[PDB]
């Protein structure tokens, strides 16, 4: 029928060791980083096949929810396209009822409430997957994390799985608040590049932008356009 | 403690679970059935465990449907719930399509149920195997095996039990594509008292039943003059 | 690296290094079956080809079979535990006619595939069951994007491919299919048979005869999916 | 023998070193945490040994400080050194009471926590007295108060029986504490005397130490 | 770990063998049929003056012609009791009859061990009820005591002891005890045995004392009646 | 839905699970009810104003309707919870029987309801003692006691929570119809029983009284003070 | 299954409740949060724990929530389980005004939520809500009110209290030096920020890790504010000269 | 020890070990025989008392006018199925008009025991069966297990000691078929006599016996409606 239990609860220190293991796989999962320019931003993630013979252009990481939002993760690819479906499902309930797009919190909100309900519900573990979502509502760029647990925060620009201490870190020293979407963007694939171990190439790497005009994944030929810079 | 639910697997990925219902399986007396040109034949080694039951008590042949029957190993129990299931897809079948079942689909749904009992800690797998047989002039006779890992195959003739092994030796050098059932209820009777033990087990009745186009694609008990036959032919090989 | 906190190696749960135990057991367990199979992608046809092992002559070898017709024009192969991929074929079969019911137009591969990924994605999640010990593999002829190969592990992962294996040998065959499929197309004709059975018959060192083996095949001329018969696949082994 | 059991800070040690300290027989202690060997079979070993040694000293008196250590409600179902501390407990019963007579011997045992002990353990041909230790109530604690502030020079305002008062579970040890602090702080501030508003920091910097959640549990 | 209903090696289940177990920490109550009447005994065990005995209620009337004695985890009871009473009414309001004592005891015994954890309820029992029911009353057969234990089991007694002293008090009611007795000897008898396994001294506020007779209903003596009584005994 | 088993007996024939909901009501501070010829007394011992926290909403004693009143021991969640459900009962008796409720009734009510949550499914037992006073319509004064076990019982004075032993022991030794002779009598031997074991008295003590027509009324920190100073 | 249960809803030998006992000990880590009730007024002042370079300011706050025209509250706990409360208590509050017209007393919307709260630890085999919450808001009944809720599901109404971090020294201090019944919004601001120089060992105020919000009666219409940073700073500098005057 | 827990847990051995203790409480039970011949069948049960006072509890129900059962286990599993058998036997002459046959009615019994066998949180049916009707077919007689497992049988005995009992019917099982049905009853008793632990003898008061025959509706012999069987064994 189903476990009516809780798997996640409290240690004797007060933490919740199953969410802190599901950062872990998120931590180990594969880089990714998101840049909020002055006027768009801009999402990128490693796309490093195993073999010559997976298909780059067979699934995407970066994958659009409304015409104005976007997100990427980190994490177990499985789980992400659960939250995925369960994203685009909220923002078009939300369209039903409002005749309006989801704004980018509003959707972001909504997300990590089904996030929140797996760290607490019966018989399921967390998401192990963290995510990012881009939007542009009201003119004005969003960008946001949300974390296994059920929190999200607002950022400028942040990275996530390996070495995500040295992405925050080069970021916060090559970061500015006047940037361009252009400087945004080669700044993000940088950022990408700084743990990279190996040749980057626009079928080893994923991005996506989203601006006045909405989002949209940008494709390979401009991928390898903004590489040869 | 990987071997104490089907919702495990074990570090080397098996269902320790399933393993022990087949072992349990194992320890039931033989049961073979071989297909032949007519139709199919079925034969148990039924041992009379008290001389105090009732011949045919705890019968292990069954008629799942008019045209279908069903052999039976291991956990009685549980081999009578499934004839049940087996009845009530049989009978569905014929409601919502109006004929008869085909065998390989009958064969397909009751699996597909065993299935479904080695996915959860919430239930236990089916501890017997068995054999479903039918003839029917479109699609000719046709022998179907399950295990309780939910595993169903075609076979030209089959054994479950304890003496599986040596059954199927027996069942080697028969060469039934080109036999009639009469011939084959002889070879039948004749295996089961090959492999049977004497000397462990007391005593044993021979159970048969067949379906082909001497029966008119009705599966039933074979008649007792010819069991009576059978079982002198088998007496006597056994020189 | 491999420390253990409850349960985490007996239910689907994140163990101390933020992995899923009982997921990496349900891969173990594709290779008990003993078999191989193998898919690689045309230039306008899909081929799938995967042992055949009949342990006796008492066995139906017609009713032994490891290939099946989920729509007319889509064919899938299965590896691992029997039970577990017959029953996710039906599932498969389920979807597919679901899927033409609801939207007026054939299921596209890569959407079956999705569905059957997010189906074991459940799995994987909850703990009241078990993941599915089995893979599938996937082939079809897209409206616009031609020949299409697909696969679905226990976790859900379902990454399209060029060319694939599954099974004891599959990282034998991952290097020779990559080995060829690096030199010019990984085979570019109808021909593409003669380089699966290749890369079976190389990697397990069996020299197949026309009983040893079966084939599926899809082609943009032709794309109902179809198994040829032990004829047709003596006449490509003889001709190889 | 005797089994000294009571909260933790009410004076089983104590009355088990002044018993030594006035005793004219060979005194040995041991606390229950130096039979946690960390080699096999050196637990049993050196339990037989201190009670092998207390026969060769004419009357003797053996105090096994601390017996909650090793032993425990003896749970079979139990994996790691908990067989070991529970055969050293075994070894320890044969001791205690056996096939042989123990001789000349009297053992006495304290523990915090009694009601986790082993009935074998402490059955009545193997410890026959059981006393109990209570927290001091009202007039015990000035006792101690007096006792332990007698070799120290006060100023003539301490208010003992206002730092008594209050119903606040003090043990003695804690007693000990609070006197000990008030010195140290008065050394701090380089006084010569200890005052009432010294003493009256250091119960309260004492009963800082408590911890714990307020409204679970009331 | 050892689910509710679960099967010890002898066969016994451990939940009932338990519940049976905790009959032994009630207090001592008596039952003795006679041609004349059924009569009921049991010791009241005021733990501390400032009680009121009036209070403790372990004999109770499920109808008019019914009554119940108690022994064990008396909050448990309360439910048994409601239901017998429940199911008495109903008899009468459909067969315009009265529920014969075998018959009440039967439904109520059948309530006990209905008790499980997966697949039973939304809030069904989770544990058998750990109370010794002594049934009393007079029905068409006349006299009938009955007595139920926590497994479900049910049987007619001529006289019979539960509680903390029923082994004692079942071998003192061996030796008095006879089919020709009358009602005042049993009630004698009943307080007889009960002063003697009681660890207080018996008196009239200590004890419950209640009959049933073919002709009168279930009555319960009071004071006066009691004081009476205990004189003599 | 969680259904399984909480509570279950043990060997020996014990239900652990509600002797450790007693051993919760035992660490609750300490309350006290005494029944007078014409008035029902309850105290109870506050642990610590703390001089900051608003004692409005901190109540030990509260009135279940105009003719009874309680007074817990034990977890204050648990406790509010049972208030609430006798609450909605007294009303609920109000509308259908048309008259006021007893104070056995609705101790049988309360009793019942924690008896159910010791042998329901997927559910743990209240941890909390109560005692309920009032009046009947008939005018004789009533007091009630429940365990968390679900047994309750009639007392001439009963106290419960932290070291309610001894403040038993006192009540014992101290009840007889010359002290609950006078109203003002009844109120000094309750202040006297709890000072047994709480220590400032006065300022630590908080205490509600009930007459026969009049409603709950709680005595205010001066009245408290004075019956306090006339006790010495 | 009984194995891998955790039993989350059963008594401890000692008559606990451990889980309720580990979710209180996490709480004691989060970000401190203090309030102070004045005469005129109510404020809520919690350390901004989230403190980085790249964060962004979005919303009207990090850790005060509007419930009401006239409520906000604060939480000290796992985020997201505070925002399924703040949630409920939004929806309990709405559901109230549309039963009665008017706007629901303070009292009763902090037991509504607790009743919830309380149910968790009883019955469900669900882990407790983790969080513990401030509450502050006006009503006709009894003014200006200040509440707090811990995850057992009990409740108390305070003059000035403290939950999080170091709330052990933030009540001491606040024990010693609040004026019952005597107190301006302007004394209890001033209050504030010296309690929370101290609490927070780690560095001083910078006046980005501090969040202030009042709550005040304004020509009969309850006005909830977040201060602004100029008037945070001009706040933390004239305590800064107050100390240094002391000196 | 971890393989005797629980009921969907199989042991290395292929064997539930729930089951099997089951199957070991029927066998504390106490012994009851069943036999048939050519126009009657037969149950024969020895009662036993808890105490001297207490009645000696009842081993055969009525199921319908031509079916009775023998029960040896756990009293309130063998109510439970009791009352299935009952309602199943009246949904049959409700629909059908007609007596439900007796194989029928077991093969009903073995599908709704079976089930408890396989599902998590349930347990076995702690009571045997042993089933003597009457049907168009002729005598019946049929043995239940724990385990949902029955058989047909010419002559069973289930409980404490059966199997002396077993052996008695064996050696005489030929002569069962063309006996009366005095003669036939007298077979039955003297088997349970083997069982009786030699120093007793059976007893109007421990001996019950259940006949069901061609024109003999299903009927019980207890108390002095026993002597005229026992006088001549
Ligand atoms: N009644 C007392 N009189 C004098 N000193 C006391 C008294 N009770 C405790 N103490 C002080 O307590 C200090 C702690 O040692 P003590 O022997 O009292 O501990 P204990 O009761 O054995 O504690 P534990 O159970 O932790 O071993 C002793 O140094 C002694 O000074
Ligand atoms: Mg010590």
């Amino acid at each position: 029928r189903g476990y009516s239990f809780s798997l996640t609860t409290f240690s004797p220190s007060g933490k919740l060791v199953q969410i802190e293991y599901a950062l872990a796989a998120v931590a180990g999962g594969a880089p990714s980083v998101g840049i909020k320019a002055a006027n768009g931003v801009v999402l990128a993630t490693e796309k490093k096949q195993k073999s010559i013979l997976y298909d780059e252009r067979s699934v995407h990481k970066v994958e659009p929810i409304t015409k104005h939002i976007g997100l990427v993760y980190s994490g177990m690819g499985p789980d992400y396209r659960v939250l995925v479906h369960r994203a685009r499902k909220l923002a078009q309930q939300y369209y039903l009822v409002y005749q309006e797009p989801i704004p980018t919190a509003q959707l972001v909100q909504r997300v990590a409430s089904v996030m929140q309900e797996y760290t607490q519900s019966g018989g399921v573990r967390p998401f192990g997957v963290s995510l990012l979502i881009c939007g542009w509502n009201e003119g004005r760029p969003y960008l946001f994390q949300s974390d296994p647990s059920g929190a999200y925060f607002a950022w400028k620009a942040t990275a996530m799985g390996k070495n995500y201490v040295n992405g925050k870190t080069f970021l916060e020293k090559r970061y500015n608040e006047d940037l361009e979407l252009e400087d945004a963007i080669h700044t993000a694939i940088l950022t990408l590049k700084e743990s990279f171990e190996g040749q980057m190439t626009e079928d080893n790497i994923e991005v996506g932008i989203c601006n006045e005009a909405g989002f949209r994944r940008l494709t390979p030929t401009e991928v390898k356009d903004y590489l040869a810079a | 403690g990987y071997d104490l639910s089907a919702s495990t697997f074990s570090p080397d990925g098996r269902v320790f679970q399933v393993e022990y219902a087949m072992k349990a399986v194992e320890n039931s007396s033989t049961a073979i059935g071989i297909r032949c040109k007519d139709g199919v034949v079925f034969g148990v080694e039924k041992l009379v465990l008290s001389k105090l039951y009732e011949e045919g008590s705890n019968k292990r042949l069954f008629n799942v449907d008019r045209h279908v029957g069903m052999a039976v190993a291991g956990l009685l129990a549980d081999a009578r719930s499934l004839a049940d299931i087996a009845r009530e897809e049989a009978s569905n079948f014929r409601s919502n399509f109006g004929y008869n079942i085909p065998l390989k689909h009958l064969a397909d749904r009751v699996a597909m149920y065993v299935h479904a009992y080695t996915l959860y800690s919430a239930v236990r797998p089916f501890g017997c195997s068995f054999m479903l047989g039918s003839y029917s002039v479109n699609d000719g006779a046709q022998l179907y095996m399950i295990d309780p890992s939910g595993v169903s195959y075609g076979y030209w003739g089959c054994a479950i039990g304890k003496a599986r092994q040596a059954a199927k030796t027996e069942i080697e050098k028969l060469q039934m594509k080109e036999m009639t059932c009469r011939d084959i209820v002889k070879e039948v009777a004749k295996i089961i008292y090959i492999v049977h033990d004497e000397v462990k087990d007391k005593a044993f009745e021979l159970e048969l039943s067949w379906v082909g186009e001497l029966t008119n694609g009705r599966h039933e008990i074979v008649p007792k003059d010819i069991r009576e036959e059978a079982e002198k032919y088998a007496k006597e090989s056994l020189k | 690296r491999g420390s253990s906190a409850g349960f985490d190696r007996h239910i689907t749960i994140f163990s101390p290094e933020g992995r899923l135990y009982q997921v990496e057991y349900a891969f173990k367990a594709i290779n008990q079956g003993g078999l191989t199979s193998v898919a690689v992608r045309g230039k306008d046809c899909a081929v799938i080809v995967t042992q055949k092992k009949v342990p006796d002559k008492l066995l139906d070898s017609s009713t032994v079979t490891h290939l099946f017709k989920i729509t007319e024009n889509i064919g899938c192969v299965m590896t691992g535990m029997t039970a577990d991929s017959r029953s996710q074929v039906q599932r498969a079969r389920y979807e597919a006619a679901n899927w033409k019911y609801k939207y007026g137009y054939e299921i596209p591969v890569d959407m079956l595939c999705k569905r059957i990924a997010d189906i074991s994605q459940v799995y994987t999640q909850n703990a009241e069951m078990r993941p599915l010990g089995c893979c599938m593999i996937l082939i079809g002829i897209d409206e616009e994007q031609g020949p299409q190969v697909y696969k679905c592990d226990p976790a859900g992962y379902y990454c399209g491919f060029k060319a694939t294996a599954a099974g004891v040998k599959q990282t034998e065959s991952t290097s020779f299919l990559e080995k060829k499929v690096k030199k010019k197309f990984d085979w570019t004709f109808e021909q593409t048979v003669e380089t699966a059975i290749t890369c079976l018959s190389t990697v397990l060192s069996i020299d197949f005869k026309p009983s040893e083996i079966e084939v599926g095949v899809v082609t943009v001329e032709n794309p109902k999916f179809r198994i040829l018969t032990e004829a047709e696949i003596d006449a490509h082994l003889v001709a190889l | 023998g005797v089994i000294l059991y009571g909260p933790p800070g009410t004076g089983k040690t104590l009355l088990a070193k002044a018993v030594a300290n006035q005793t004219s027989a060979t005194f040995l202690r041991v606390v229950g945490s130096e039979l946690i060997q960390k080699y096999l079979g050196d637990g049993p070993k050196l339990v037989r040994e201190l009670f092998r040694v207390a026969e060769e000293h004419a009357p003797s008196i053996v105090f096994i400080d601390e017996i909650d250590a090793i032993g425990t409600k003896r749970y079979d179902s139990n994996s790691g050194g908990e067989r070991e501390i529970q055969r050293t407990m075994l070894e320890l019963l044969n001791q205690l009471d056996g096939f042989d007579s123990r001789g000349d011997v009297k053992v006495i045992m304290a523990t915090n926590r009694i009601e986790t002990l082993d009935p074998a353990l402490i059955r009545p041909g193997r410890i026959d007295r059981k006393i109990e230790f209570p927290l001091p109530d009202e007039k015990t604690k000035k006792r101690i108060f007096q006792i332990h502030t007698s070799r120290m020079t006060l100023a003539d305002d301490v208010t003992l029986d206002d730092l008594i008062m209050a119903k606040d579970d003090l043990s003695g040890a804690d007693i000990k504490a609070i006197c000990t602090e008030a010195g140290l702080m008065a050394l701090r501030e380089r006084r010569m005397k200890v005052t009432n508003e010294d003493f009256k920091k250091s119960k309260e910097n004492v009963l800082y130490k408590k911890q714990e959640g307020t409204p679970e549990g009331l | 770990y050892r689910g509710v209903n679960t099967f010890s090696p002898e066969g016994r289940l451990f939940q009932v063998e338990y519940a049976i177990e905790a009959i032994k920490l009630g207090s001592t109550a008596i039952g003795i049929q006679t041609s004349e009447g059924v009569c009921l005994a049991v010791e009241k065990r005021i733990t501390s003056p400032l009680m009121e005995p009036s209070s403790i209620e372990k004999i109770v009337e499920i109808d008019a012609h019914i009554g119940c004695a108690m022994s064990g985890l008396i909050a448990d009871a309360k439910t048994l009791i409601d239901k017998a009473r429940v199911e008495t009414q109903n008899h009468w309001f459909t067969y315009n009859e009265t529920m014969t004592v075998e018959s009440v005891t039967q439904a109520v015994s059948n309530l006990a061990l209905q008790f499980g954890e997966e697949d039973a309820d939304p809030g069904a029992m989770s544990r058998p009820f750990g109370v010794a029911l002594l049934f009393g009353g007079v029905d068409e057969k006349g006299p009938q005591l009955f007595h139920m234990d926590p497994s479900g089991t049910f049987v007619q007694c001529d006289a019979r002891a539960i509680g903390s002293a029923s082994e004692g008090a079942q071998s003192s009611l061996q030796e008095v005890y006879h089919k020709s007795m009358t009602l005042k000897e049993a009630i004698k008898s009943s307080l007889i045995i009960l002063k003697q396994v009681m660890e207080e001294k018996l008196n009239a506020t200590n004890i419950e004392l209640a009959t049933v007779q073919p002709g009168q209903n279930f009555h319960m003596f009071t004071k006066e009646e009691l004081e009476e009584v205990i004189k003599d005994i | 839905s969680y259904d399984r088993a909480i509570t279950v007996f043990s060997p020996d024939g014990h239900l652990f699970q509600v002797e450790y909901a007693q051993e919760a009501v035992k660490k609750g501070s300490t309350a006290v009810g005494v029944r007078g010829r014409d008035i029902v007394v309850l105290g109870v011992e506050k642990k610590s104003v703390a001089k900051l926290q608003d004692e409005r909403t901190v109540r030990k004693i509260c009135a279940l309707d105009d003719n009874v009143c309680m007074a817990f021991a034990g977890l204050t969640a648990d406790a509010r919870i049972v208030i609430n459900r006798a609450r909605v009962e007294c009303q609920s008796h109000r509308l259908t029987v048309e008259d006021p409720v007893t104070v056995e009734y609705i101790t049988r009510y309360i009793a019942s309801l924690k008896q159910r949550y010791t042998q329901s499914n997927g559910r743990r037992p209240f941890g909390i003692s109560a005692l309920i006073v009032g009046f009947d319509f008939d005018g004789t004064p009533r007091l009630y006691q429940t365990d968390p076990s679900g047994t309750y019982h009639a007392w001439k004075a009963n106290a419960i929570g932290r070291g309610a032993k001894s403040v038993r022991e006192f009540l014992e030794k101290n009840y007889t119809d010359e002290a609950i002779e006078t109203d003002d009598l009844t109120i000094k031997l309750v202040i006297k029983a709890l000072l047994e074991v709480v220590q400032s008295g006065g300022k630590n003590i908080e205490l509600a009284v009930m007459r026969r027509d009049q409603s709950l009324k709680i005595l205010n920190p001066e009245e408290i003070e004075k019956y306090v100073a006339e006790i010495e | 299954s009984r194995r891998y249960d955790s039993r989350t809803t059963i008594f401890s030998p000692e008559g606990r409740l451990y889980q309720v006992e580990y979710a209180m000990e996490a709480i004691g880590h989060a970000g401190t949060c203090l309030g102070i009730l004045a005469n005129d007024g109510v404020l809520l002042a919690a350390e901004r724990r989230n403190i980085h370079k790249l964060l962004d300011e979005v919303f009207f706050s990090e850790k005060i929530y509007k419930l009401n025209e006239d409520m906000a509250c604060s939480v000290a706990g796992i985020t997201s389980d505070a925002n399924v409360l703040t949630n409920e208590l939004r929806l309990i509050a709405q559901r109230y005004l549309l039963q009665y017209q008017e706007p629901i007393p303070c009292e009763q919307l902090v037991t509504a939520l607790c009743d919830i709260k309380q149910a968790y630890t009883q019955f469900g085999g669900k882990r407790p809500f983790g969080v513990s919450l401030l509450y502050i808001g006006w009503d006709k009944h009894y003014g200006f009110q200040l509440y707090q809720s811990d995850p057992s599901g009990n409740y108390g109404g305070w003059k000035a209290t403290c939950i999080g971090n170091n709330s052990a020294a933030a009540v001491s201090m606040l024990k010693q030096d609040y004026k019952e019944g005597e107190m301006t919004l302007k004394s209890a601001l001033a209050l504030a920020i010296k309690v929370l120089n101290k609490t927070m060992d780690v560095s001083k105020l910078s006046a980005e890790k501090v969040e202030i919000a009042t709550l005040t009666r304004e020509n009969g219409k309850t006005v909830i504010r977040v201060l602004k940073q100029k008037e945070v700073e001009q706040l933390i500098k004239k305590h800064e000269e107050e100390e240094a005057k002391a000196e | 020890n971890q393989y005797d827990n629980d009921v969907t847990v199989w042991s290395p051995q292929g064997r539930i070990h729930q089951i099997e203790y089951a199957m070991e409480a029927v066998k504390q039970g106490s012994a009851t025989v069943g036999l048939k011949s050519k126009t009657h069948a037969v149950l024969v049960a020895l009662k036993r008392a808890q105490s001297e006072l207490a009645a000696h509890q009842k081993k055969i129900l009525h199921v319908d006018n031509h079916i009775g059962i023998s029960i040896a286990g756990l009293t309130a599993d063998a109510r439970l199925l009791c009352n299935f058998m009952r309602q199943e036997c009246l949904d049959s002459r409700f629909v059908f008009d007609r007596p439900l046959p007796v194989s029928r009615l077991v093969s009903l019994i073995g599908s709704k025991t079976q089930i408890p066998t396989q599902r998590y949180g349930r347990r076995p049916y702690g009571v045997g069966l042993l089933i003597a009707g009457y049907d168009d077919m002729g005598p019946h007689i049929f043995q239940t297990c724990p385990s949902a497992n029955y058989f047909d049988c010419r002559a069973m005995s289930i409980g404490a000691r059966s199997q002396s009992a077993r052996t008695y019917l064996e050696r005489h099982m030929s002569e069962f078929m063309e006996c009366n049905l005095n003669e036939l009853v007298k077979h039955g008793l003297r088997a349970l006599r083997e069982t009786l632990p030699a120093e007793q003898d059976l007893t109007t008061k421990n001996v019950s016996i259940g006949i069901v025959g061609k024109d003999l509706e299903f009927t019980i012999y207890d108390d002095d409606d026993v002597s005229p069987f026992l006088e001549g064994l």
